[PDB]
């Protein structure tokens, strides 16, 4: 009786796609020609952060926009001061193989998951001068792809075992687990309201998840390859997915369909990280061509190119106020861009 | 040091001490060698780590020393969904230990376990990240395959194979065909060895292989290779 | 004797090979600049120094063969040219010595050369070696003088001046002897014994064995040609020492020794970049 | 031509007989 | 397994759907409303920018 249910689900999906295409008569690319397109945008390395000995895979920005955390494969998690280029905290990791970072909105908690799927959390504000381990989360069966801090108490994680679950630092167990994605999830993005979030799976599908309800709200399947990175629009109504087939797509939560795509024939390398500015009109993305490119969310044009990285760029983070952008590549170098 | 402040000097001193500690740890981390393990099933990775028995979910690290050199293994075949997503993490490694059983072809685990191991070795050799890093081949089952080859010939697993039915010729053919998997790979060389009862021989072969790989890398660095 | 046609006919292919080798070195250095090792930076510096000495020798050599007196070059011009030539030669030989010693300590202690990512230290080392070469070429260049045209007629010189060593012969001879000995006995012995220890180590270590044998034979031939090419430049200065004997036949054989030393040094500077970057295509 | 420039064997010009090419130094 | 996917495909109809034009208009309105506060769109002087050369 599985075949008839599969056919019914396929018919329902086809009807949903037809209903979405019926209301998709207008395109964003045909309306953006009226508004004045942004001119040429150039950015230079404000400060070159030195002190890493391995590839930098992920980074996060704090609410104060002054401290950033970055992980290297050597096993050292360094917290950098963006203004003075100073290492305020450098902590050793039990597992040198680390693939993600996280910075709590309060600014006292930092978490970094890796291949050992142990989402070790650290308390920065302690009685002693040195930072110590707070908790270890080993419930996941796959490598932690990305971890994000919902608040000081709760933390949501994304692991290589095609399931994602939010954790409690005090408890240490998964209260809610999302297992709707069949493909491997690679990145995680939190909304400013923290009420909902989206993740990008390897099945060319990024779905909406609820932190409170714990169910799959809406699933967006508009890509042709695996989704390597994902970011959320500051407005809260849309979000962008950075896949590995050199294209980016901005999906709308209310429209439940791909509003428009960012496709350029010159670039053929996939996207490792996707970020957004304060307003959201300018979204940034890092490609495998050893440099990250600046894209326009409305006009869909390459506004600028940020070169100067010796190796491939992996992480890309923008501050909350949008003052500067930190770009991290595999050359063990962190660069701050205006 | 044109402008000096209290908190500024404190932060500068803290950053200098942290950088010194990081340089010391990197000097300590670079002295040891990092070698990857690819089991291709639960038959190979367990054999290489159990013979040494000396130390000091997810991947495990077996840190053992030999001849004043620190070795560490990474068992990455425990439970993984997609391999292509985390192979770039091991792009910079000293060597790669690939353990495969000789008599695993008779068991199916997708049409043939030996064919699956061959395709995995091909995907590993053809990876753009493991082009410079060499690969060490280890054969977990030696006497078991020598006893099985008498009753079960090799022609069932390989129809194109032609030759005698002795264990030596079959092992030589398997070694040659495994050395054939690489395509346009000259910077890296494959080391093939057969596991025996005593662990001293395996540890000595591993140490010699890592030493030769380090010597070749140093010669390519200085420009003598 | 004075011969301009054979000197130019033998220096043209040498200069062509030198500039081609420098262009090839620059091309292979530009490719994969991030993956370039500090040894590749040392080799690039050596190639730039070789180009500098080649473009300082060949034009000056053909101009001297055309006219012994400098053309449109005053005393400060000769001073600067001699200083630049001497410091470039010193930087070349000293960078060769540092390349030898770093290869020795790397093949003897691979873990030591692998750790700490010794890249900026190599830049500081090459900078301090260039500084030492400048500080050593400054005194040897400061001791230089133009006597005069020195004809007991007329009122002015007929545009005849030489950029020779007019300072007292004893002081200049002692300086040249000290420089020649400190640049032959010490660094040649260093590069010989270090590469010999490397040869013994690689022979004790030994697809792999043919590579080691090729490395050993190339080491032997490289030290051989290095000795045979840096021997004339110093046998010339030793012939300057303690024996002047101004005559016609001794002057002729001295000029022959000088020109053969010059062509040997030119071919050495032309072959060094192509012989040092033969193992690695990058 | 004794009233010429040099008219003598010792002269900085070529074809003198003494050391014509200066040392490389 | 199959029932979970059945309910997941069935719950997609209850969500209200709006026109893409209204969503695009809201997006560009939010973009132009915070464009002045955006430091990346319009460069700020060095006196106000925390990052300087």
């Amino acid at each position: 009786e599985l075949d008839q249910l599969r056919q019914e689900a396929e018919q329902l999906k086809n009807q949903i796609r037809d209903a979405r295409k019926a209301c998709a008569d207008a395109t964003l690319s045909q309306i953006t020609n009226n508004i004045d397109p942004v001119g040429r945008i150039q950015m230079r390395t404000r400060r070159t952060l030195r002190g890493h000995l391995a590839k930098i895979y992920a980074m996060h920005w704090g609410t104060d926009s002054r401290l950033l955390v970055s992980a290297s494969q050597d096993g050292k998690l360094i917290i950098w001061d963006s203004y003075t280029t100073n290492k305020v905290h450098a902590i050793p990791l039990r597992s040198s193989w680390v693939m993600t970072c996280a910075y709590a909105p309060s600014g006292n908690y930092v978490a970094c998951g890796g291949l050992d799927n142990i989402c070790s959390i650290y308390n920065l504000k302690t009685r002693e001068g040195n930072v110590r381990v707070s908790r270890e989360l080993a419930g996941h069966t796959g490598y932690l792809s990305c971890c994000r801090f919902l608040d000081d108490n709760q933390i949501v994680t994304s692991s290589g075992d095609t399931t994602c679950a939010l954790w409690d630092i005090e408890t240490g167990q998964q209260t809610t687990t999302f297992t709707g994605h069949t493909g491997d999830v690679m990145s995680l993005s939190l909304a400013p309201d923290t009420r909902l979030f989206v993740s990008g799976a390897c099945d060319a599908s990024a779905k909406l998840w609820d932190v409170r309800e714990g169910m799959c709200r809406q699933t967006f399947t508009g890509h042709e390859s695996d989704i390597n990175a994902i970011c959320f629009f500051p407005n809260g109504n849309a979000f962008a997915t950075g896949s590995d087939d050199a294209t980016c797509r901005l999906f709308d939560l209310r429209a439940d369909q791909e509003l428009m795509t960012y496709s350029h024939d010159n670039i053929i390398c996939g996207i490792t990280s996707v970020s957004f500015s304060k307003s959201g009109r300018l979204l940034l993305a890092g490609y495998d061509d050893f440099n990250c490119n600046v894209w326009d969310a409305l006009k869909a044009d390459r506004a600028g190119v940020l070169a100067g990285h010796d190796n491939r760029v992996s992480c890309l983070g923008v501050t909350d106020d949008g003052m500067a952008v930190a770009t991290g590549s595999w050359d063990s170098f962190l660069k701050i861009w205006n | 040091g044109c402008t000096l402040s209290a908190e500024d000097k404190a932060a500068v001193e803290r950053s200098k001490m942290i950088d010194r500690n990081l340089r010391e740890d990197g000097e300590k981390a670079a002295r040891e060698v990092k070698l990857l393990l690819l089991g291709a099933g639960e038959s190979g990775k367990c054999t290489i780590v159990k013979q040494m028995k000396i130390i000091h979910t997810g991947i495990v690290e077996t840190h053992f020393t030999f001849k004043d050199l620190h070795f560490k293994m990474f068992d990455v075949t425990a439970q993984r969904s997609e391999r292509k997503k985390w192979i770039h993490c091991f792009e910079g490694v000293t060597a790669i230990i690939f353990c495969v059983a000789l008599s695993d072809y008779d068991l199916v685990l997708e049409m043939n376990r030996m064919h699956a191991s061959m395709k995995l070795f091909d995907s590993i050799c053809n990876n753009k990240w493991f082009t410079d890093t060499s690969i060490i081949l280890f054969l977990n089952k030696k006497d078991l395959f020598e006893e099985k080859i008498k009753k079960s010939p090799l022609t069932i697993c390989y129809p194109e194979y032609a030759g005698s039915n002795t264990y030596e010729e079959a092992a030589a053919y398997i070694q040659c065909q495994f050395e054939d998997l690489n395509k346009r790979k000259d910077t890296k060389e494959i080391y093939t060895h057969f596991t025996c009862s005593t662990d001293t021989k395996n540890v000595q072969f591993v140490f010699d292989a890592v030493t030769d790989v380090i010597i070749k890398n140093n010669l390519k660095d200085c420009g003598l290779f | 004797s004075h011969f301009f046609l054979p000197v130019s006919v033998v220096y043209v292919p040498i200069f062509v090979v030198g500039v081609i080798g420098n262009v090839l070195v620059c091309l292979v250095i530009l490719q994969h600049q991030a993956m370039k090792t500090p040894t590749n930076y040392y080799l690039f510096s050596l190639a730039v120094s070789d180009l500098l000495v080649l473009l300082l020798g060949m034009p000056l050599e053909v101009y001297e063969m055309w006219r012994n007196y400098p053309f449109l070059f005053g005393p400060v011009g000769c001073y600067f040219k001699t200083a630049l030539f001497e410091t470039v030669c010193f930087a070349s030989i000293l960078s060769i010595t540092t390349v030898s010693v770093e290869r020795y300590v790397a093949i003897l202690h691979p873990f030591r050369a692998k750790l700490q990512s010794t890249r900026r230290r190599a830049l500081r080392i090459l900078g301090i070696v260039w500084g030492f070469s400048v500080l050593f070429s400054l005194p040897n260049t400061s001791i230089h003088g133009i006597k005069f045209h020195y004809f007991p007629n007329g009122s002015l010189v007929p545009g005849s001046a030489t950029c020779t060593v007019i300072k007292p012969m004893w002081i200049y001879n002692f300086i040249i002897q000290v420089t020649s000995f400190l640049f032959y006995l010490l660094p040649m012995t260093v590069i010989s014994v270090l590469y010999y220890l490397m040869a013994l180590r690689l022979k004790k270590d030994k697809i792999q064995r043919p590579c080691r044998k090729s490395v050993n034979k190339m080491l032997f031939v490289l030290v051989l040609v290095f000795a045979i090419c840096w021997a004339p430049f110093h046998i010339d200065r030793l012939f300057f020492s303690f024996v002047e004997e101004w005559s016609e036949s001794l002057a002729a054989v001295f000029n022959l020794v000088h020109v053969v030393s010059g062509v040997f040094f030119y071919l050495s500077s032309a072959v060094n970049p192509i012989i040092y970057n033969l193992l690695s295509r990058r | 031509f004794r009233v010429d420039e040099e008219f003598q064997s010792p002269f900085a010009s070529q074809s003198r007989g003494y050391f014509l090419f200066r040392p490389r130094n | 397994q199959a029932r979970k996917l059945v309910e997941q495909l069935k719950m997609e109809a209850n969500i209200d759907r709006i026109k893409v034009s209204k969503a695009a208009a809201d997006l560009m309105a939010y973009c132009e409303a915070h464009a002045k506060e955006d430091p990346l769109l319009t460069p700020v002087p060095a006196s106000e920018n925390p990052f300087r050369e």
